[PDB]
């Protein structure tokens, strides 16, 4: 070989990337739609896609509620965390003798 | 005003920043904005887990559902007191130890209750559990006393 | 899941179809594309057709699934330029992506079991078929019967909850519990062979070094996770029996992840050491599974998808280096900077993200499960420092010993770094940094 | 013991001009598939690594490494992790902790 | 530099150890900078 | 920086000429150190421990052993300078 | 067919001699004049040249459309100032527009893009009481906002609920 | 000057030139509906609701590709449950 | 093209223990001036040896060996572009087949030395080919 | 070449099969010592290395791999891994024992915190009665 083959390089001598080692045509096909149906469709229009995802799990109407329920609780001489899943008066309260000896947990 | 000159150089600096953010609001942004209304969103009262039958299971996911919503509601009444607690310790910056006293008990009245409600029941939490959980809670109350004092 | 997965079963036909294995790929991006755009799941069952739905768990492990699979297809190309078996290749792929998305789709547990072990044969396949080495016939065989032999009682196990419960249903099925002890073995031993414990692990390295990358990745990113999402469904009805026997598999997943990774400083093989380091991080999932706080399976399903994908991503750079070498260890390996400068940046990026990387999703699961075991016990803490600090010992050693010093100088002329394994890269790396911030899909399934 | 310095530089002596043959081959190098030269030692090592198991016989020596190396951190890390929550537990049903005064509350 | 942005500018635990590990991370690397066992021994005593 | 093989030559024989256990006259590049020389076993460790402290290098024992004359301690300088002209 | 190499074969000729502990022990002189020889090729007497159809591969369209108005200013002050000086003016006017770009788009955000308690995930400024000394407007002071509920509002109290 | 053995980084810089331009191919679209949806659709304004009024599934949000998304491609909570 | 042997000799012992000795000696002593005093008193030291026969001269060789190691330094003064100093091996060439495997584009910016290159390529088949044979 | 080809086989207990030992790894009769068969010892490989490291040979040798120090048929010595120039090798002997350092250092130690804490209780303090601060009631005075 001599530098002017080296200064004009040949069209036709080709570095192959990753994809298909047989065919040119083939190389710059599969790296254009490889990279738009990863870097454009998944990791852009995907990442906007979520970015502007709905409220699907409630944590913004959950922020809203706790700001609503500590303005009525505040309000009244409730208290801002209720202690008791439900009223105690709906609590049947089975008595000892009707329990005897049952293992109580807490 | 312009008391010092570092305070006129910041005001100044202030100024060059507020005005062209201000006129592309108030001249672009703000026309051609149509006028949309969007609400806050109310939910009905299931009926609780108390008045579950034991084979259904159509009314235990409703009951384990707002079991979850009254968790997620008292997760931030909790953060929320949180953060009222930190922003008077900011805005009082020599002199929390007093003005924060109180928000201070109230943050803490606020965990105690919600650990008496949703404390050790773990990941897997139903309206179930708890339930079992206060009324073995109530039965230790009534029998041994508060909890903490023995027994 | 019936769009997902009639697309899949109508994506089969292009198998037999030559030269379209680029195209195979390109529509499974596509699906993940597209199952990016179906995010609405929250804590209980959506999407609800023909026993197929799922929850924001199944969501993660369906979307991790397929895009390890679309990865695999792209790390494979030296099937597709050796012609060795391509469509056979492709559709054992599509086969075992169907499997695996009808194992996370499963309202009940028994599609769970079933699909569960109908993913074991076309990895089994992959292994016996598209390795390297003369010992591929002692890994699939570890492989099948370390995962058989605790599967088949928990068979039993699932028709002893039906007939107790009457129903498969993950929902109806919450109500119950139990307190049997052999049920409870039954029910954990064959996802505590699956995810590798210490003392069972045996069957993991000789899977993984033995297998291809398209099987040592479905490996490491999935497959180990069938044995957490398991568990994640099936400690919720066993808690008083996890109670009574935790302490035995919280101790042995402690130390094991302790001595797992004083193991990887004493080895040479590139492909063994991240088989090691699969074990040590589950360790850490398996000991925040068992204590049944909030805060532990949270963290627990963000540390499974996170190091699926981190391990992944380091089984991707262990096939680069090897197909360019002839033969991976530490001492031919020795310092690749000098070779291939740009993969040197992967290789950081992803070895660091095995340990805690900054702004990964690794660090996010790894700093909520250690919350669940301090909070358990602080008697665990002495053997947690020890297992972070041997981890980051031994993860910077890969990096460290492969990445930098004087070559070899017993090599020839190797190719250099394409297009293809730098997009391969990317699509490890990039997702372990772009779903922090989103991380409530991958944290809250509850 | 010259001599056998003597023959020991002489295989050294020839393994060194293999290793200048081979390492620095036109043919070899311009096939463009890379690889490593063929190293005796190097494989030995890796095969050292893998079949090792065929070489291990239940010995006293070997038993003692396995139960106080593996099995006895085991034995006492599950002992001392089932004592304190033993204690804990203990503690916490007796009803001897208050709710506002427990630990890791997760709040 | 950005890793030292980052860990003085924050108050919360989570974000110093961002800082924390990032800052570890690349003054190791810039440790093994130089291409000898010498700056590899200094690089591991450094990251452990 | 940048050497020729006069500048080495020019040194090496200028820090010889410095030794006083060596005479100025008689000596030559061809010139050897044992016995056309009166400078003993232990003195040919002093000339290249010189050679070490001017040339910035340090020179094994086998090293030390297989040079004789400048001239072939003028070739040793000159491969690790990789002068060659 | 596909070169990696391009039609060149890959082989090394530099030969042993590029280690330092084998020229130190003896060696041939061919071997010598192979290494004078070899590194008298590797001494460059002009530096590498430009070549256009690497730049035209190596830029995408995109960024040549975002840089071709930069470009041309670039282009009409070449003359003027010489080619090195012009491209620090050109480089440096591009980067202050970045600069100013992004400090305004950092102001507008934290100015009507704050966290509101309607949401959450945005930039949650919390902002400590500025202090007072004498010859500022209200000397004797005392702190506003001591209501509890008034603490950490996020426009909560300006809320149509 | 002297002639530094490097390794070639035609495909490193390749690479990040085919990922910078299906990056920005991928983000123009993408600043273009999100300028369009902030400038001239506007995001809405909250409000009571009203006595007689039962609001929809994608009333209760506030961004306008929010409302499209809930409105058009994702089901609403009440479906699913 | 020879290498060293691994053979030993009294005569070797004795040099090394004197540089090692000297280099011990220079790196406990800053100056020069003290350094040549005390190298002069060391030269005095193994001169009043020389007399004694081969296994006297054994024994104080170890036992020279020994309070050698005994009054070792700790950090002893070493050439750092040497083997064992700090700037022994600060980068690491790569061989030259890596400018082999260039692109075209980027091989356009050295024609003139790419075709040197390939002279060189087969002037080194041929030595290659004359050397080691086929 | 595969792993099952070139293997480790038993352990010879043979002077001639020591011998065609000694010849299939490339060591001499003389050089080649197998571990014993202790159950942990490693059947049919040569015992190698174990000195203070591998930087304590000598880089001036001309090896054939200097990033290892090592010829090219001449066999990996057995533990490579903790020899190796990352893990506990050194160029020159270590001056003392390895617990003289411990025990100077940890002597160091105890001598400090003896002293430091035996001085706790007595702290230097300038001629100063107490900090003078407005607490609501104090009727504190002056000396005018
Ligand atoms: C000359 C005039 C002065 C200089 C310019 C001033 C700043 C620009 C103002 C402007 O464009 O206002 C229009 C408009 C103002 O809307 P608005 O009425 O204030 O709020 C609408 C919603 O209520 C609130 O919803 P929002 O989504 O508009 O949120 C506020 C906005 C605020 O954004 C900004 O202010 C500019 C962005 C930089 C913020 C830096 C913060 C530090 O933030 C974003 O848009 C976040 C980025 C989009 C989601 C992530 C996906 C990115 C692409 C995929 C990867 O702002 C935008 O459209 C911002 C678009 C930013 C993203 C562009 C693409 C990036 C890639
Ligand atoms: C496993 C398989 C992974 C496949 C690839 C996934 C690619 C898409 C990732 C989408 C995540 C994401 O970034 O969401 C946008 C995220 C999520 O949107 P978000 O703001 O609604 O986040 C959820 C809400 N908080 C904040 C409370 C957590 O958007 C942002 O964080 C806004 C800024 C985006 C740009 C940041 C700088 C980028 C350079
Ligand atoms: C091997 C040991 C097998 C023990 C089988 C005991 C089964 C049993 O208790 O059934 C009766 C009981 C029956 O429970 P029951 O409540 O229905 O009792 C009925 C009682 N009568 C008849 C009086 C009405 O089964 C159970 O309690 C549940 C057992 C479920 C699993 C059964 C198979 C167990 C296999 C153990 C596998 C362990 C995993 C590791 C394997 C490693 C390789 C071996
Ligand atoms: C050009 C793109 C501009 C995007 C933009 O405007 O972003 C603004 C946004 C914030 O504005 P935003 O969140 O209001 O914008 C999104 C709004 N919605 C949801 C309506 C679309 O993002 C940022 O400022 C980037 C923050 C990155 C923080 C990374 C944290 C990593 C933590 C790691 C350590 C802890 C691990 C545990
Ligand atoms: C798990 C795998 C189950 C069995 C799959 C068998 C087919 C696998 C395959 O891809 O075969 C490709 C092969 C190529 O053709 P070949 O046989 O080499 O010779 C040409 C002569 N017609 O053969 C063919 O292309 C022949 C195609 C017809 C035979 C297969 C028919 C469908 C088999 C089930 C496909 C769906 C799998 C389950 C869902
Ligand atoms: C294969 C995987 C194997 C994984 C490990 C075993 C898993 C199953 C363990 C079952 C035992 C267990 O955890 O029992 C819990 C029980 C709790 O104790 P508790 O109920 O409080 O009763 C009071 C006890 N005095 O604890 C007890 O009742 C205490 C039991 C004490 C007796 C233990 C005997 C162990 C014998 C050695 C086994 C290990 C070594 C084997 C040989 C190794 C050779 C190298
Ligand atoms: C698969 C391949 C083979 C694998 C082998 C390795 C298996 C590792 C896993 C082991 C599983 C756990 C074994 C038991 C651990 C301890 C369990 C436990 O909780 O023990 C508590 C018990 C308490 O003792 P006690 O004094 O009775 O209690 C008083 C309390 N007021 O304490 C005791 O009972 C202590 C006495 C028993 C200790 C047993 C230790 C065994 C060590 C190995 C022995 C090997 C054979 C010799
Ligand atoms: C790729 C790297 C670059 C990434 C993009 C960076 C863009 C520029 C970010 C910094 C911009 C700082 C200057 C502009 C904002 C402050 C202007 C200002 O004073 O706004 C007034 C506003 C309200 O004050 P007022 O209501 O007047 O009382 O005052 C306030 O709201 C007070 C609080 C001001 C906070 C200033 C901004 C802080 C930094 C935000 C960084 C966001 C990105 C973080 C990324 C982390 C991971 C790398
Ligand atoms: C340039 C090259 C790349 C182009 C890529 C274009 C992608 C366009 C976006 C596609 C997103 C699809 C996401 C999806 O699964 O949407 C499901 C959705 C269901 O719609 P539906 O249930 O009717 O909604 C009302 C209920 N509230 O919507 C649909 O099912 C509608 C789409 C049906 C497609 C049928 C194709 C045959
Ligand atoms: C700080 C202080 C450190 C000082 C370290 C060196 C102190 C050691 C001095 C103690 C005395 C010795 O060790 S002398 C060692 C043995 N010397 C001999 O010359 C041995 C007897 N001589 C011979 O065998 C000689 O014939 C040859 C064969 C050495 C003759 O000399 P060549 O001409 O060099
Ligand atoms: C009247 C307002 C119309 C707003 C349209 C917004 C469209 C957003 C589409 C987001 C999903 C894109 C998927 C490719």
């Amino acid at each position: 070989l001599t530098t002017e083959d080296f200064a004009n390089p040949s069209p036709k001598n080709w570095q192959s990337y990753g994809f298909d080692y047989k065919d040119q045509v083939e190389d710059r096909k599969a790296t254009k739609s490889t990279f738009f149906v990863t870097v454009t469709l998944c990791l852009v229009w995907g990442s906007f896609y979520w970015a502007y995802l709905p409220d699907t799990q409630f944590r913004n109407w959950a922020q809203r509620e706790g700001f609503l329920e500590l303005r009525r609780r505040e309000l009244a001489g409730v208290d801002l965390v209720s202690p008791n899943y439900v009223d105690p008066a709906s609590i049947t309260l089975p008595s000892d003798e009707d329990l005897g000896d049952t293992e109580i947990i807490i | 005003e312009p008391r010092s000159p570092m305070a006129s150089f910041a005001e100044s600096v202030l100024n060059v920043i507020d005005g062209p953010i201000t006129w592309f609001r108030e001249s672009i942004v703000e026309p051609n904005q149509q006028k949309q209304n969007w609400y806050h969103q109310r939910f009905r009262r299931v009926p609780t887990i108390d008045q579950c039958y034991t084979d259904d299971a159509v009314c235990r996911f409703e009951a384990d559902q707002q079991f979850r919503r009254d968790r997620m509601v008292d997760n931030e009444i909790v953060n929320i007191l949180r953060q009222r607690f930190e922003d008077c310790t900011l805005y009082e910056a020599p002199d929390h130890m007093v003005k924060c006293r109180p928000l201070m008990d109230q943050y803490e009245k606020a965990t105690e209750n919600w650990f008496i409600k949703y404390g050790d029941l773990g990941g897997y939490a139903n309206a179930k559990t708890a339930y079992m959980k206060q009324k073995h809670r109530l039965i230790w109350e009534r029998r041994h006393g508060p909890v903490g004092s023995g027994m | 899941m019936l769009k997902i997965i009639f697309f899949l079963l109508f994506l089969i036909p292009f198998c037999f179809i030559n030269n379209m294995y680029w195209m195979v790929q390109i529509m499974m991006f596509f699906i993940s594309f597209i199952f990016l755009l179906m995010n609405n799941f929250m804590n209980y069952w959506s999407e609800i057709s023909y026993f197929l739905g799922c929850d924001m768990l199944s969501y993660g492990l369906i979307l991790l699934s397929l895009w390890i699979c679309s990865l695999m297809l792209l790390a494979s190309e030296m099937i597709n330029k050796h012609n060795n078996y391509k469509n056979l290749f492709l559709l054992n792929i599509i086969i075992l992506l169907l499997l695996l998305i009808l194992t996370f789709s499963s309202m009940s547990l028994f599609m769970f079991y079933l699909f569960f072990e109908s993913s074991l044969i076309p990895t089994l396949f992959l292994i016996l078929g598209w390795g390297y080495q003369p010992e591929r016939l002692q890994a699939g065989l570890y492989l099948l019967f370390y995962t058989l032999l605790v599967s088949l009682p928990m068979l039993i196990g699932i028709f002893y909850v039906m007939n107790k419960i009457g129903s498969m249903n993950f929902y109806l099925m919450n109500n119950f519990m139990f307190n049997y002890d052999l049920l409870y073995f039954c029910l954990l031993c064959a996802f505590l062979v699956k995810m590798p414990m210490f003392l069972v692990h045996l069957w993991l390295p000789k899977a993984h070094v033995e297998a291809p990358v398209s099987g040592s990745m479905i490996l490491a990113g999935i497959m180990l996770k069938l044995g957490g999402y398991g568990m994640l469904r099936v400690i919720s009805f066993l808690q008083l029996m996890n109670l009574k026997y935790s302490f035995v598999w919280i101790s042995i997943s402690l130390v094991g992840g302790v001595l797992v990774s004083l193991v990887c400083l004493r080895q040479t093989d590139l492909k063994a050491l991240i088989a090691y380091s699969s074990v040590a991080h589950m360790g850490i999932v398996l000991s925040g599974l068992l204590t049944m706080t909030y805060w532990g399976l949270c963290g627990s399903y963000t540390l499974m998808i996170a190091h699926g994908l981190c391990s992944s991503g380091l089984f991707c750079l262990a096939n680069v280096s090897y197909e360019r070498l002839g033969s991976r260890s530490m001492l031919i390996n020795k310092g690749l900077l000098n070779f291939m400068p740009s993969m040197t940046l992967w290789w950081f990026l992803l070895s660091s993200a095995n340990m805690a990387a900054p702004p990964t999703l690794n660090l996010l699961g790894e700093i909520s499960l250690l919350n669940s075991i301090v909070s358990w016990s602080w008697i665990s803490m002495i053997l947690l420092s020890f297992l972070s600090f041997f981890s980051a010992a031994y993860t910077l050693y890969l990096y460290s010993f492969s990445q930098h010093g004087k070559l070899f100088s017993g090599v020839y002329s190797f190719s250099s770094g394409k297009i293809r394994e730098y997009l391969l890269m990317l699509l490890h790396w990039l997702p372990l940094n772009l779903l922090i911030l989103k991380s409530e899909s991958f944290m809250l399934w509850l | 013991e010259q001599e056998f310095i003597k023959r020991k530089h002489e295989a050294t002596l020839k393994l060194r001009q293999e290793f200048l043959k081979q390492s620095s081959n036109p043919y070899r190098h311009a096939t463009g598939e890379g690889g490593t030269v063929f190293d005796a030692g190097l494989a030995r090592f890796q095969a050292m690594r893998v079949s090792n198991y065929e070489h291990f016989k239940p010995t006293g020596k070997s038993f003692r490494t396995g139960l106080f190396a593996v099995v006895l951190p085991i034995a006492l890390y599950a002992w001392a992790l089932k004592a304190e929550r033993d204690g804990r537990e203990e503690k916490y049903r007796t009803g001897q902790v208050a709710y506002k005064d427990r630990q890791f509350k997760f709040i | 530099v950005l890793s030292m942005m980052l860990l003085i500018i924050s108050p919360n635990l989570i974000s110093i150890l961002l800082g924390w590990d990032g800052l570890g991370l690349v003054s190791y690397c810039l440790v093994i900078y130089f291409q000898n066992i010498k700056s590899y021994n200094a690089g591991m005593l450094t990251a452990l | 920086p940048p050497l020729s093989l006069k500048l080495i030559n020019e040194r090496v024989l200028l820090v010889l000429k410095l030794y006083d256990k060596i005479d100025p006259s008689k000596l030559n590049v061809e010139s050897h150190f044992i016995n056309d020389l009166g400078l003993d076993s232990l003195d040919h460790v002093e000339v290249i421990m010189a050679m070490e402290d001017e040339f910035g290098f340090e020179i094994p024992d086998s090293d030390a052993e297989k040079l004789l004359k400048p001239a072939d301690i003028i070739k040793y300088v000159a491969d690790k300078e990789d002068v060659y002209e | 067919g596909a070169s990696e190499t391009g039609g060149v074969k890959p082989m090394v000729i530099a030969g042993r001699m590029v280690r330092e502990r084998e020229r130190l022990i003896g060696m041939s002189p061919e071997e010598r004049a192979w290494r004078k020889q070899w590194l008298k090729d590797q001494e460059l007497h002009h530096g590498p040249r430009k070549v256009p159809a690497l730049e035209l591969e190596l830029n995408n369209p995109i960024k040549r459309f975002y840089r071709a108005p930069l470009d041309k200013v670039c282009n009409v002050l070449e003359p003027v100032l010489g080619f090195q000086r012009a491209y620090t003016v050109r480089f440096w006017t591009g980067k202050a527009l970045l600069a100013l770009t992004g400090i305004y788009a950092g102001a507008y955000y934290f100015k009507y893009n704050q966290n509101d308690w309607t949401r959450k995930g945005g930039w949650r400024v919390i902002h400590s009481r500025k202090q007072c000394v004498p010859g500022d407007e209200g000397y004797p002071k005392v702190s506003d906002r001591s209501a509890p509920s008034d603490y950490a509002a996020r426009g909560f109290n300006e809320s149509p609920l | 000057h002297q002639m530094i053995i490097k390794p070639s980084r035609f495909q490193w810089d390749k690479f990040k030139d085919l990922l910078h331009f299906y990056v920005m191919l991928g983000v123009i679209p993408v600043t273009a509906l999100v300028l369009y949806a902030n400038i001239f659709v506007g995001p809405a304004q909250l409000a009571e609701i009203p006595e007689g009024y039962e609001p929809k599934h994608w009333e209760y949000e506030k961004h306008p590709i929010s409302r499209f998304i809930s409105r058009y491609i994702l089901n609403s909570d009440q479906q699913n449950y | 093209a020879q290498v060293p042997l691994a053979i030993v000799s009294h005569k070797r012992q004795v040099c090394s223990l004197y540089k090692r000795a000297l280099r011990n000696l220079e790196s406990w002593y800053d100056r020069r001036n003290v350094y040549r005093y005390r190298a002069v008193q060391l030269r005095a030291r193994f001169d009043e040896n020389r007399s004694k026969d081969l296994g006297e001269g054994i024994r104080l060789l170890a036992c020279g060996q020994r309070e050698l190691f005994e009054t070792r330094h700790f950090q002893p003064r070493n050439f750092a572009n040497s083997a064992g100093g700090c700037a022994f091996e600060r980068e690491v060439i790569p061989p030259d087949w890596v400018l082999d495997y260039w692109h075209p584009l980027e091989k356009a910016q050295y024609p003139e030395y790419f075709a040197k290159r390939e002279q060189r390529k087969k002037e080194f088949v041929t030595w290659w080919e004359k050397q080691y044979g086929k | 070449g595969w792993n099952k080809d070139y293997k480790p086989g038993p352990y010879p207990q043979t002077e001639k099969e020591r011998l065609a030992a000694a010849k299939k790894y490339y060591l001499l009769p003389e050089e080649y010592k197998p571990y014993a068969d202790d159950g942990l010892g490693y059947g049919d490989y040569p015992k190698l290395g174990y000195g203070l490291g591998v930087e304590a040979k000598d880089s001036y040798y001309p090896w054939d791999y200097p990033e290892h120090k090592r010829n090219q048929h001449e066999p990996i010595s057995a533990d490579h891994d903790l020899y190796s120039e990352d893990r506990w090798s050194q160029a020159e002997p270590p001056r003392y024992s390895n617990a003289y350092y411990f025990a100077c250092f940890l002597g160091v130690m105890s001598g400090c915190l003896a002293l430091y804490y035996w001085l706790d209780d007595k702290k230097m303090y300038r001629p100063v009665a107490a900090k003078q601060y407005p607490s609501p009631g104090v009727k504190h005075y002056t000396f005018e």
